[PDB]
This record gives structure tokens, C-alpha cells and sequence, in this order.
RNA sequence: AUGGCAGUCACGGGUAACGGAGAAUUAGGGUUCGAUUCCGGAGAAGGAGCCUGAGAAACGGCUACUACAACUACGGUUCGGCAGCAGGGAAGAAAAUUGGCCAAUCCUAAUUCAGGGAGCCAGUGACAAGAAAUAGCAAGCUGGGAAACUUACGUUUCUACGGCAUUGAAAUGAGAACAGUGUAAAUCUCUUAGCGAGGAACAAUUGGAGGGCAAGUCAUGGUGCCAGCAGCCGCGGUAAUUCCAGCUCCA
């Protein structure tokens, strides 16, 4: 256990040591208010969704990468 | 059986052993006798204070951490208080001897979690919250 | 200030706070009578659970109790001019069988729209929020407006806006006066 | 067009006038200035313009109506 | 004369106690509040004492003391008493304008016409309540489903419905205004001309994705028991589903 540089104890360290990444700008915006609930019901409560297997339901954040919404589309 | 009465004259009887009884209940106790009042807060949701120290506490078994802390002088009681401050380096949005604000952990009188002992949290320094300057949203 | 006005609250929260097959049937609810914000389904429950607080003291009563003869035929009256109730059912414990999904299609977007007044039932709810609805004598902006049974008969468009013959709005109006 | 539908009629010899609700119908047009509903409370009642009062106009949600209220002195 | 009260709780303490009408919860039975719109009671810095009246122990009356407030040429004086309204100071975790009127409601008076910080009006106001925008409809390209067939990928429609830093014109309020409504006047609303929508704008947040508890099966980056999280169980000691962040997703 021979890895230490930093004192231990010092107030603000791992806060600081994080890089700062920007959030990604978005293209258009997210709907707000009822529009949103539409789209919901959509992706999750609609008619397709149900008529599948309901033991099958693929779960609401499955994917967080974009590499399994394309193999979602295919 | 049952050791208790049923009767119709056996009123008083009951509600009095009740009556009695009931202090065996702690909420009631604590209530009943001005308990809140005596506490550090007054009975009082948050306070007022001033810094004393920045103090590490070592966390209970079996963790390992430096728990940041300080100690307050209540402005209303001259009470001195430990308190936990919250987040990642808060700690430093702290001079000593400011004015600060501070509550209950949660637990109401009770230490929470890792933290042997402290009772309570900071919310407010100078004027400004502990949330505010986190996330920079205001400056001290 | 001393003010006499009375105090409202229209809606109530659920014991549990998440409970899958709950928020599941609200969102299917949501989904299909077009709302937003799940406190409108449940101030309609409320509303429900009103009706049925009555109903279920009546039955209390005896069935020759003046107090149930009037208040429960008032009750029953006062589902028909609502539509909540058939033609036939006007025994009280039919009040108790009521269905927020019945209660829900009384809504005035719910009639706007299966009225084919409206696309969808989204396209309903702006519609009557863009004041392009009269109903009765009046013009409702309202979309939670339960639909008397007599008004469903007067549902059309405002004379006001445009699909009442009015003005076209300031938006086919700036289009078209720019020339060429 | 204005038009003025005459509602409920109180005719008070005490302070010697006639009380008056009034509803005025402009279905077209804004809510209608008093020196009009004035002017046509008058046609229709034969009295003078000045021995008129008319006061307290509420026009509803929509359009079409406006109610008031008037009186007519002696 | 020797009574009167007391275990059927006297007497005496405590109350961060004014009593009700009522309020929050409520299967039923309960629990917990009621300083505060109405009705009682009490008080006007603390005590006491008065005048005058039909009514007063008044307190926007006087007298005295205790403790204080304002002038003073020091000898004197005050129509000195915010638990009236507004506003200060202080205390605190904690609470608004030194505004406008008697138009309404009522009260008082020798009185139709005078007065009223009662009251009303406006300001401050995420105490609290009610309704409710933050986008709608299609299109071109896609997914998906459902059918037929083709035996194995092509066709065709779409009573599911989705998704696009892609196109299209309509719809309308937030904003802002002539006028009209409203007012004691002023503001606001309401009705309404002339105006006011295509994208980091007219762009919602606040809290969460291990369990309780809805939501990650990120081969995500940082940190390596540190910083920190965690109501509770616990997470972190170099592959963190729990910290710091990014994406996404949930409430
Ligand atoms: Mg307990
Ligand atoms: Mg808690
Ligand atoms: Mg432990
Ligand atoms: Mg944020
Ligand atoms: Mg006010
Ligand atoms: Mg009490
Ligand atoms: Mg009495
Ligand atoms: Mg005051
Ligand atoms: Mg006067
Ligand atoms: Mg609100
Ligand atoms: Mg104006
Ligand atoms: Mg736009
Ligand atoms: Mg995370
Ligand atoms: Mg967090
Ligand atoms: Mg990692």
C-alpha cells in the first residue's frame, strides 16, 4: 500500500481532483409539461408495448448508450 | 379474567389507570414534560450560531472517514452545539466565528449514520445555504 | 382581514408513494383521456369518492327515510344531467359501480374530441384552451368542464374564432399581407 | 347592431325614478360605452338622455353580453 | 355557635392554559389542536386610587408610587404610555406600506349634508386555496406491428402506435396596446382594434435511480476507505449498480 501523494484528510479533494466535463448541448429541447406525459404514455404505456409480453417488457432505462437504441431500431 | 375491569361503574378506574399507564410511553413523557424546551434548540426548528472550531470526527466502526464538523455558540441559548457540515469541502464555505443556521439531523435529538454522537447539521452561513454555494450558485 | 369565503381542496395524495400497478393504470389513464399531471386523476377520484360517500350513507338508511328519498333521487338526478348514469340504472347502488373511466369521458376534451370536433385527444385540449369551443351560452376555456347531458347538443365552435366564421388570426393574416 | 333586452323593472315613486337591470347584446363588437346604451335605453323608453343613469356593466367571458344596470328619473 | 371541604382527590404544585363556536386526522372507538373572523372574559409598562357620568376603576381620562419617554434658559413642563393603523428598535428560525378614500359596509353627533387607520382601496405576500400555457395538425424519411403470399429476404396495407439538430402552413395565449368595462380616483381583471412562435426561444423545476421505493445489464470518466454518500440496511480499501461528474432514465 505504497501509493500516496495528497494529505489524507484535506477538505475539498475529490471535488476538485474531478475533471470538468460540459454538459453535451442538445439539439432542440425536451417538452415540457403534458407534451412530456405524451411522450411517455408513447415509449412506455402505449398499445404496442402492452400487446407485447408483459413478462418480456424491456425495461424503461435498458439503454443508456446510443449503440442499443440502434440495435433497438433494427 | 383479563386483569382490568368491566363494569359500568369501573369509569374513573380505567381512564386513571390509563391516565397513568401512559407515561410509560415515550413520545408522551418527552412531551409532557417540557422536555423539548430544555434541548439545545429550544424546542425551536433551526438556530442561530457562531463558529467556535472547525473540528474533524473520526466516523464510527467500520467506517474510516474524517467527518467535517464545527462547533457553535448558540445566539439565543449560549449553548455550545456540535453540528455536521454537509457535502464535499463545505467545509471550507466556513470561517470561524460566522453566523450560521442549523437543524435537526433527522433523528430529532439523535445522531445519525457514521457520525457518533452530533445531533445536528449546518444549513446556512453568513447568509447564504450550504446548497447555494455548493452548486455556486451565490458567492460568499 | 376577516375574509368569510370558504376554503377547497380539490384532490388528495396516495398513502404509497410508488406503487408500480398504480401509477401504471394512472399513466394508461393519463394516456388516454389526454391529460397532463397526475393530480387530475386525481381530483376526479375525489370527486368519485365524494359521490360515493353519499350513496353509502344513504344505504345506511331506511328505505323509507324522507332524507333518502330526497337527497338520493337528488343524487340520481344529479348523474343524468352528467351522463354519468344510463337510463336504467337509477337505483343508488349503481352510484357506488361508477368508473373514473366513465367519469373521465364526461371531461369536456373527452367530448370535444369524440365528438370529431378534434384530431386527437390532444389536438381537443389545446383546441379549449384556444378558445375556439362555446358550449351553451357560454365559451369554455375550461377542459375539466363535465358536460351537462342538455349542452351536448350545443357544442360547436366559437362565433369568435375562426371555424366559427371569424376573423383568421394574426398569424394567416401576417403570412398573407406580406405580398409575393 | 346594439341590442338591448330590458330585464327587471322596479318602479320606485320613493326617490321618484324606475330601477333597471339591463343586458345589452353585441355579439361583433366590444363591450358597448354607456353613452350608447344611454342613447338607445332612451329610444326605446321615450325618455331624455340626462334623465337616465346607467351604471355598473359587466361584460361575460366570450363576448356576446354585457349586463348593467340603470335608472330612470322623473 | 363549631362548623365548612376532603381517596367520589380536598388543599397544593405545573400548564411553552384565556373558555367556547370550532380545526387537522379520522372503518368504528380514538388521537391531537384551537393566540387568531363569531360569542363570552381579561388588560393598556407594574401596582393602587379617583373624577364625571345612565354606564368606567375607563386608560387614545386624572392622582400617586416603582420602572421608564419628551422638552428645559435648571425653576420648571408634557394632549408622555404602538397589546389602535402605519412605522422604528430589540428579541429571535419566524412575519408586509411611516400609502388612498369615506364611494361601499356600518357607527357616532344638536345631525339628509360632519367625522371615522371600524371599514374599504391599493402596495408587500410561493402562509394557504381554486382553474391552468409551457405546444397542436399533418408531411417526407424511418421503426414497429399486423396481414397475405413467396416455401427461406419481395408485395401491400395499415382501426396499434411510435422516433427524426427534415420540411409545411394554420391555431393561440404570455407580452404589449388604441378604445370600451371597472373605480371616490388609481391599478388589475373582463370585452376588444393595431401588434405579439420555429427553435441553446416565449427553453420548468426540484429531488432521485443498490434495497425499503418508481428509475442504469452504462464493459462511461474521476477518486482509491480518501473526499464524500447513507432517515435505516449500508456504499467507498483500484474493475463503486450508493461518492464527484457525463449521458440516459424515474418521481
Ligand atoms: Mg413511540
Ligand atoms: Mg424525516
Ligand atoms: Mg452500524
Ligand atoms: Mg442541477
Ligand atoms: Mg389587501
Ligand atoms: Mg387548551
Ligand atoms: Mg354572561
Ligand atoms: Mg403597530
Ligand atoms: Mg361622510
Ligand atoms: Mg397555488
Ligand atoms: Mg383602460
Ligand atoms: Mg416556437
Ligand atoms: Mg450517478
Ligand atoms: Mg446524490
Ligand atoms: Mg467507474
Amino acid at each position: 500500500m505504497g501509493r500516496m501523494h495528497g494529505t489524507l484528510a484535506k477538505a475539498g479533494k475529490v471535488r476538485k481532483q474531478t475533471p470538468k466535463v460540459e454538459k453535451k448541448d442538445k439539439p432542440r429541447k425536451t417538452p415540457k409539461g403534458r407534451s412530456y406525459k405524451r411522450i411517455l404514455y408513447n415509449r412506455r404505456y402505449a398499445p404496442h408495448i402492452l400487446a407485447t409480453d408483459p413478462k418480456k417488457r424491456k425495461s424503461p432505462n435498458w439503454h443508456a448508450g446510443k449503440k442499443e437504441k440502434m440495435d433497438a431500431a433494427a | 379474567g383479563v386483569g382490568k375491569p368491566r363494569g359500568i361503574r369501573a369509569g374513573r378506574k380505567l381512564a386513571r389507570h390509563r391516565k397513568d399507564q401512559r407515561w410509560a410511553d415515550n413520545d408522551f413523557n418527552k412531551r409532557l414534560l417540557g422536555s423539548r424546551w430544555r434541548n439545545p434548540f429550544m424546542g425551536a426548528s433551526h438556530a442561530k450560531g457562531l463558529v467556535t472550531e472547525k473540528i474533524g470526527i473520526e466516523s464510527k466502526q467500520p467506517n474510516s472517514a474524517v467527518r467535517k464538523c464545527v462547533r457553535v455558540l448558540l445566539r439565543k441559548n449560549s449553548k455550545k452545539i456540535a453540528a455536521f457540515v454537509p457535502m464535499d469541502g463545505c467545509l471550507n464555505f466556513l470561517a470561524e466565528n460566522d453566523e450560521v443556521l442549523v437543524a435537526g439531523l433527522g433523528r430529532q435529538g439523535h445522531a445519525v449514520g457514521d457520525i457518533p454522537g452530533v445531533r445536528f447539521k449546518v444549513v446556512c452561513v453568513k447568509g447564504i445555504s450550504l446548497l447555494a454555494l455548493f452548486k455556486g450558485k451565490k458567492e460568499k | 382581514g376577516k375574509t368569510y369565503i370558504n376554503t377547497s381542496k380539490t384532490y388528495s395524495t396516495p398513502r404509497r408513494p410508488y406503487e408500480k400497478e398504480r401509477l401504471d393504470n394512472e399513466m394508461k389513464l393519463i394516456g388516454t383521456f389526454g391529460l397532463k399531471n397526475k393530480r387530475e386523476v386525481w381530483r376526479v377520484q375525489m370527486i368519485l369518492a365524494k359521490f360515493r360517500k353519499a350513496a353509502r350513507e344513504l344505504l345506511t338508511l331506511d328505505p323509507k327515510d324522507p332524507r333518502r328519498l330526497f337527497e338520493g333521487s337528488a343524487l340520481l338526478r344529479r348523474m343524468f344531467k352528467y351522463g354519468l348514469l344510463s337510463e336504467q340504472e337509477r337505483k343508488l347502488d349503481y352510484v357506488l359501480g361508477l368508473t373514473i373511466h366513465k367519469l373521465m369521458e364526461r371531461r369536456l376534451q373527452t367530448r370535444v374530441f369524440k365528438l370529431n370536433l378534434a384530431n386527437s385527444i390532444h389536438h381537443s385540449r389545446v383546441l379549449i384552451r384556444q378558445r375556439h369551443i362555446k358550449v351553451g351560452k357560454n365559451l369554455v376555456n375550461v377542459p375539466s368542464f363535465m358536460v351537462r347531458t342538455d349542452s351536448e347538443k350545443s357544442i360547436d365552435f366559437a362565433s369568435t374564432s375562426p371555424l366559427g366564421g371569424g376573423r383568421e388570426g394574426r398569424t394567416k393574416r401576417k403570412n398573407a399581407k406580406k405580398s409575393a | 347592431t346594439i341590442v338591448i333586452r330590458t330585464k327587471k323593472i322596479l318602479v320606485n315613486p320613493l326617490l321618484s325614478r324606475r330601477q333597471l337591470s339591463l343586458d345589452v347584446l353585441h355579439p361583433d363588437s366590444p363591450t358597448a360605452s354607456k353613452e350608447k346604451i344611454r342613447e338607445e335605453l332612451a329610444k326605446q323608453l321615450k325618455v331624455d338622455a340626462r334623465n337616465v343613469v346607467v351604471y355598473g356593466f359587466s361584460t361575460q367571458y366570450g363576448g356576446g353580453k354585457s349586463t348593467g344596470f340603470a335608472l330612470v328619473y322623473d
